[PDB]
């Protein structure tokens, strides 16, 4: 957990490990407050929510690409909390 | 047997049980109804009337307290802190009480020996309150202080207790009215006498006298004057 | 492990797709967080914060 | 005077005397040696804080992150290495709201009399 | 709130029943202690017919007679804290600018020139009329 | 056992400071002496006696020649220095060590002839069954709770700068200095007749040094001190020895301490202490000096002030770097820091097979020692 | 004020170390002697008081 | 109570049947040894009437002679030093401060250049003369 979210810090500023205990602090506190999701877990929400967004910037071609690779992600059978982490790209672009 | 364990349980608890407990001093420990029982029955029922006196005195007291805080400010301090180890006395009666229900099999000698231990805490604070019946301060605190005065160091804690509890309106008193002369008194609990006096702006005249015999014995006499300076 | 660089792949690959801005370290450490139930709200909120 | 304090560390603790304390400095000694021949506190602490949010302690996290801070703030007065001293108590470190302090404590309440009577039972 | 879910959590033990009148007794020892106080500033509330800064010194009174009982202050302490962050809010709003309003005429300080006002010495604050000299 | 039954022997510079373990102070510590007698004839003093050493020869000294078996800190004869040896184990403890290991001292900086030679004398005279010769600079550094830092020894003998890391010494790192104590006391009676007072008397020139360390104090800033002198501070002192001769501090209170610093008041082109302090860790590897700057230990019997510990660390940053943590580490007592250092390892549990025996000395001789 | 605010992060972090041992402890860090070496050594201490302690 | 909790203790076997004489005299066996040694203990406190140091010699004059069975040397050691810690308290703040507090005449020396000190011989000392000088 720790050890994680302090490497994302380092890694996203290029700064070392101590570095980045200002921020450290500052992630620390909003993953604390809203630690767990609050939303529902539905996987269908966001693929909707992502092709809506292809379809929105007439990018349809990279739509449809999308749902091959979505349907890719599901059926290796690796991930398990594969909303939050598309859910997490989308928030990004 | 198991209804002779009920019946002085109600009489630790309170007063009265299976028969009438009235009397205090009219008393013959409790009433049979009959005789043709054991004689073993005489001595465990002076074991039962012996608690529920000691539980009693500090109960009447209890009952006495009640006040928006009139004649005294240490009065009811001292009563406070024997309703807090009044406190402590039903944690030990509520587990004499778990041995009768299913978790098992009751007998009085182990019982009486789990309220042997009580019994040097709640007998000498039945002696604690017979040194005072008064509310009025510097004589209470001289009344707990008698008491570690006394041998026997595991009543010494105990007193110890009621000691720095008793105290903690009076050194309340002191350390503010030190530094700002801030005061509060008004039956003069405090062991300075402040101000009864007409008022008259000063030139050596006595206002402010100590009237001797609201002394602390956790203070002494050429402290008492030194602080009055 | 060969499923996981497969599926590490597909995770670039749709992230490229998206031009969200991350590359393979940054995203390996982000999959770990939201496996472990992480919110992911309150996560691109930390991001967005750390790319400032 | 490394020798003093070490001796007053010892005696500390337990707050036939001779015999124990020269066991207790022997112990003491035997492990600082052992231990020594064998990052900064802030992310330490940081760590630690986090924890306390996680289990929802956000009060107390608050005032953790606070004084922590103070004591960064504040040019030292009587500590020379106050790093280390944050360090070492690191290093030993470890509505529905209402019914929850109410449902532990009458919990613990009836707990302790559950070993108070296994330890009367015991004795016989 | 506090003393109504106190009395739904032993009844989780009550499912389980083992509570005696004696036990039951013992979980009862705190909240006569807060509710007897509760009760007594009660009663000398009804007795006065007392509000606005009549309450106050009501309530100021008993933190200092309930000194050297520590935990049945807390209670008495609390109550005037509540009953004092209103009072002098709208004695601070009156520090800012200039509003004296007397909805209800929880404040003493009536208005009318001459800048009159009067105070009243039916009510007052916490403290006595020094405080409200100033 | 040996946790309270092993001897602890710090064979010092000048004084054998011998006791048991499982205590923080040596149970008899005096300066180490012999005395010949040179035609023997009726005694006079203490009884019938082949020779009077120790504290029966520091008793009567002008009846008697003094020889110090160890001088400059290294043993000079062997004959005479196991005679001390007789003199600490019989007298001024009683216990045989044929029961009882004894944990006996070294110098940094003895030659290995000399190494083998005290093994030789502790097996076969005293007939140990095991003992161990460990490092003064280890010990001192073990009193004051490290493993690793540079100690400085200044003691009655030659003045030791000690860079040890995690037990294990640097063999180009400890430089062999001629400043002694024994050196600071003959430089104090020399300046005491530019007052006027003059010895003559061997009794008056002992006390010489301990008002070295007694009457004799440090401030801060010497070079302002005798500034502040010219405006006539209070800092002069004046000790009454029953007799006409007087021991007076106040122009040579300051110019003592500072003769740490300037040898030259000696009248040499030598190092300070500083001086040596700073050339010693400046040969030391890069990666290792900054463990040393931070484990600065005090230790021997001449930094024996109320003063001495800041002053040191006001005047060691002026010369070194200042990116680095420099901190005086100074035990008021120092003295017995190598003792209590020795006497805190026999109760060491990490010593119970570093023991040098007699069995192990029958299988390889006196270089058994090399370990 | 300095000791004061130290016994506070004392009992957050749940060392419970009061005011005495926190003195101690204080003179031993500005020694120079390393935390992780001394945690250590109190962990020790304290098994060792309570074990004593228990036999009492 | 360390007797009547080990009566207790046998009692509990007697909650089953089992008991005759013998079977619970491995238990008086023990208590017999403790209390006879009490009861002789008990008669030289009563009838002296004794207090102070002098109750410290009979304690430890009854220490050297019963060294005959350790389980009977070992309770007038834990008697001899429940009577003398509090005894020891009370030198001890003497001969460390110089004040002393005797509401019953706690110690043998007794207040009250030349104001005198008077040491009794009615609570004559278990240590020596020479010692109770110094």
């Amino acid at each position: 957990p720790n050890v994680l979210l302090q490497n994302l810090c380092c890694r996203i500023l290029g700064k070392g490990e101590a570095d980045v205990a200002q921020q450290f602090q500052y992630a620390v506190r909003v993953i604390g407050s809203n630690f767990a999701p609050t939303v529902e877990r539905d996987e269908f929400l966001v693929t909707e929510k992502i092709k809506k967004e292809f379809v929105r910037q007439r990018r349809e071609a990279d739509g449809a690409l999308f749902s091959e690779l979505h349907r890719k992600l599901q059926s290796q059978g690796v991930l398990k909390n594969r909303w939050s982490i598309l859910y997490l790209l989308l928030s990004l672009s | 047997e198991t209804s002779l364990v009920r019946d002085l349980l109600y009489v630790f608890q309170g007063i009265d049980g299976k028969f009438v407990k009235m009397c205090n001093s009219e008393n013959c420990y409790k009433v049979d109804g009959k005789v043709a029982v054991s004689k073993s029955l005489k001595d465990i029922t002076s074991k039962l009337s012996e608690l529920g006196w000691l539980h009693n005195k500090i109960k009447k007291y209890t009952d006495q307290r009640s006040l928006d805080r009139a004649f005294g400010l240490v009065g009811q301090s001292f009563c406070a802190a024997l309703h807090q180890e009044l406190k402590e006395y039903y944690r030990l009666l509520s587990v004499l009480h778990s041995q009768l229900q299913v978790e098992s099999s009751l007998t009085l000698r182990r019982l009486l020996v789990w309220t042997f231990d009580p019994k040097i805490r709640l007998k000498t604070l039945a002696a604690l309150v017979d040194h005072c019946q008064g509310r009025k301060g510097g004589e209470l605190a001289s009344a707990v202080h008698a008491y570690t005065k006394t041998g026997d160091p595991y009543m010494r804690s105990l007193v110890q207790h009621i000691l720095g509890l008793v105290a903690y309106p009076i050194l309340n008193f002191l350390y503010r009215w030190i530094y700002d002369g801030e005061l509060e008194d008004t039956y003069h609990e405090f062991f300075v006498a402040s101000d009864p006096v007409v008022k008259t702006d000063r030139l050596w005249h006595d206002k402010y006298s100590l009237r001797k015999s609201m002394i602390p014995s956790f203070m002494t006499m050429d402290q008492s004057r030194k602080v009055l300076l | 492990m060969s499923a996981v660089r497969e599926t590490m792949d597909v995770l670039l690959e749709i992230s490229r797709l998206l031009n969200t801005g991350l590359d393979m370290e940054t995203l390996s450490i982000c999959v770990r967080l939201c496996e472990q139930g992480i919110n992911p709200e309150a996560l691109s909120s930390v991001i967005k914060e750390l790319r400032r | 005077s490394i020798t003093k304090l070490f001796g007053d560390l010892c005696e500390s603790h337990m707050v036939s005397k001779n015999r124990t304390k020269q066991t207790l400095k022997k112990l003491a000694y035997d492990t600082l040696f052992v231990h020594l021949f064998q990052l900064p506190v802030k992310n330490k602490i940081i760590m630690l804080s986090f924890n306390l949010r996680i289990c929802g302690m956000s009060s107390e996290a608050d005032r953790l992150e606070e004084l922590v801070e103070y004591l960064e703030q504040s040019n030292g007065i009587q500590i020379s290495d106050l790093h280390a001293v944050l360090e070492l108590l690191v290093e030993l470190s470890g509505v529905q709201v209402f019914e929850a302090d109410l449902g532990t404590t009458v919990a613990y309440q009836e707990l302790e009399i559950s070993t108070t009577i296994q330890r009367t039972l015991q004795i016989m | 709130k506090e003393y109504m879910i106190l009395i739904s959590q032993l009844e989780h033990l009550q499912r389980q029943g083992l509570l005696s009148l004696q036990k039951l007794w013992f979980y009862i020892q705190p909240t006569l202690r807060t509710m007897e106080v509760l009760a007594s500033i009660a009663t000398s509330l009804n007795k006065g017919e007392c509000f606005g800064g009549a309450t106050l010194s009501l309530l100021h009174d008993r933190t200092f007679g309930y000194t050297g009982d520590s935990q049945a202050q807390e209670l008495c302490l609390y109550l005037t804290k509540a009953a004092s962050a209103p009072y002098f809010d709208i004695l601070e709003r009156w520090i800012y600018r200039g509003i004296i309003n007397d909805p209800y005429s929880e404040f003493m300080v009536e208005e009318h020139w001459d800048q009159r006002y009067t105070i009243v010495q039916q009510q007052i604050p916490s403290f006595l009329q020094k405080v409200a000299d100033k | 056992e040996d946790d309270i039954a092993a001897l602890v022997v710090d064979n010092g510079s000048g004084m054998c400071k011998a006791g048991f373990a499982g205590d923080d102070a040596p149970r008899a510590v005096f300066p180490s002496i012999v005395g010949r007698p040179r035609h023997q004839g009726v005694m006079v003093g203490m009884g019938q006696k082949d020779s009077y050493v120790g504290d029966e020869a520091q008793s009567k000294r002008g009846i008697l020649t003094l020889k110090y078996p160890i001088e400059h800190g290294i043993v000079t004869n062997w004959d005479d220095m196991e005679k001390i040896w007789h003199h600490t184990f019989y007298n001024e403890l009683r216990v045989a060590p044929e029961e009882h290991p004894v944990l006996l001292t070294e110098a940094p900086l003895n030659p290995k002839a000399n190494r083998e030679k005290m093994t030789q004398i502790m097996f076969e005279t005293f007939n140990t069954p095991a003992m161990y010769v460990a490092i003064q600079a280890v010990l001192s550094l073990y009193a004051s709770g490290r493993t690793t830092g540079i100690v400085m020894d200044s003691g009655d003998g030659v003045t030791h700068t000690v860079p040890i890391y995690e037990g294990y010494a640097l063999p180009h790192a400890i430089l062999r200095l001629d400043l002694a104590g024994r050196d600071l006391t003959d430089y104090l009676m020399k300046i005491l007749t530019e007052r006027g007072y003059s010895f003559t008397t061997t009794a008056e020139r002992e006390i010489v040094r301990d008002i070295k360390e007694k009457l004799c104090y440090v401030a801060l800033d010497f070079e302002q001190e005798m500034a502040t002198a010219a405006s006539s501070s209070s800092l002069e002192k004046s000790y009454e020895l029953p007799d006409g001769q007087v021991i007076t501090i106040g122009n040579e209170r300051f110019r003592c301490p500072e003769a740490l610093f300037q040898p030259s008041f000696l009248g040499m082109e030598s190092c300070g202490i500083h001086e040596t302090t700073y050339n010693s860790i400046m040969k030391c590897d890069v990666d290792i000096r900054k463990d040393l700057y931070a484990n600065t230990v005090l230790s021997g019997g001449t930094t024996m002030y109320p003063g001495i510990a800041d002053r040191m660390q006001k005047e060691i940053t002026a010369l070194a770097p200042s990116t680095m943590k420099i901190k005086i580490i100074a035990p008021p007592e120092r003295k017995y820091s190598v003792w209590i250092g020795g006497s805190i390892l026999a109760s060491l549990s990490t010593f119970q097979q570093m023991w040098i025996s007699k069995q192990e000395y029958d299988e390889s001789g006196p270089s058994i020692v090399h370990r």
